[PDB]
């Protein structure tokens, strides 16, 4: 996360870290939407250009953390995946479209203090808050800079952009299944995702009912808090079908 | 049916810092 | 960088 600020403890309760277990290194963010499923970006374990294809046992999921490097005894839980589960018309050759892909656990996850699921949204509540102007709010271990490393999860809020503007801002062919968010120039505010907050959730809080629903989920960008560049996100709702379908099924 | 409430926020009825910035946006 | 979990985990 560029220019955000270190979250508070227990902010972000659904907050998941994708783990390598060999090398022992941040894989990704991701997020917590049952006892027993994790949601990420698909590109976080599947992108063929990079070879990378992670199979169930290559990581870990960290569930309940803050601090980036140590291991929060009494505090985090690990745990380890059963199945993976990725789009199966995710576009990895072009743009990243139907960037989403799910988890399932061994075993259950215990809620706890600092361990709690996040809301997925219906037709309604993306009605009603994904608009231009509407913040956001992301969060992730991932690097401080473009061009470092976080002592412990960092957050930022940031407005959904147009999508014209979105479109013009790049040269990558934008779907319908994305969604662009960040400060304009002229905003002179500034934050973004970046390299390691892939996978992490983009949430909101809905001022009907006030729960935290998970909107988009961190895609990819060019460079990060580039001046007139935004950061894009899978659109959550838009892929809902196939999560229930997923989840119902398995 | 619990989700999306945070023990330590919600819960609590406590806020966090900065979820009145996304608040004054939702227009 | 990262300190060891617990071998548990693997
Ligand atoms: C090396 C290259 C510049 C990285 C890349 N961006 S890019 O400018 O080439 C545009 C692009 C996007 C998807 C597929 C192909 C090209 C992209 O973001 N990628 C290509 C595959 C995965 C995704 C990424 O790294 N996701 C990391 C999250 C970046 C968040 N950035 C941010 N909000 N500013
Ligand atoms: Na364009
Ligand atoms: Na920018």
């Amino acid at each position: 996360i560029v220019e955000g600020s270190d979250a508070e403890i227990g902010m972000s309760p659904w907050q998941v870290m994708l783990f390598r277990k060999s090398p022992q290194e941040l894989l990704c963010g991701a997020s917590l939407i049952s006892d027993r499923w994790v949601l990420t970006a698909a590109h976080c374990l599947l992108y063929p250009p990079w070879d990378k294809n992670f199979t169930e046992n290559d990581l870990l999921v960290r569930i309940g953390k803050h601090s980036r490097t140590r291991y929060e005894r009494n505090i985090e839980k690990i745990s380890m995946l059963e199945k993976i589960y990725i789009h199966p018309r995710y576009n990895w050759r072009e743009n990243l479209d139907r960037d989403i892909a799910l988890m399932k656990l061994k075993k259950p996850v215990a809620f706890s203090d600092y361990i709690h699921p996040v809301c997925l949204p219906d037709r309604e509540t993306a009605a009603s808050l994904l608009q231009a102007g509407y913040k956001g709010r992301v969060t992730g271990w991932g690097n401080l800079k473009e061009t470092g490393q976080p002592s412990v999860l960092q957050v930022v809020n940031l407005p959904i952009v147009e999508r014209p503007v979105c479109k013009d801002s790049t040269r990558i062919r934008i779907t319908d299944n994305m969604f662009c968010a960040g400060y304009k120039p002229d905003e002179g505010k500034r934050g973004d995702a970046c390299e390691g907050d892939s996978g992490g959730p983009f949430v909101m809080k809905s001022p009907f009912n006030n729960r935290w629903y998970q909107m988009g989920i961190v895609s990819w960008g060019e460079g990060c808090d580039r001046d007139g560049k935004y950061g894009f996100y899978t659109h959550v709702f838009r892929l809902k079908k196939w999560i229930q379908k997923v989840i119902d099924q398995f | 049916a619990d989700c999306g409430l945070r023990p330590l926020f919600e819960k609590k009825s406590l806020e966090d810092k900065t979820e009145r910035e996304l608040l004054e946006s939702y227009i | 960088d990262f300190e060891e979990i617990p071998e548990e985990y693997l």
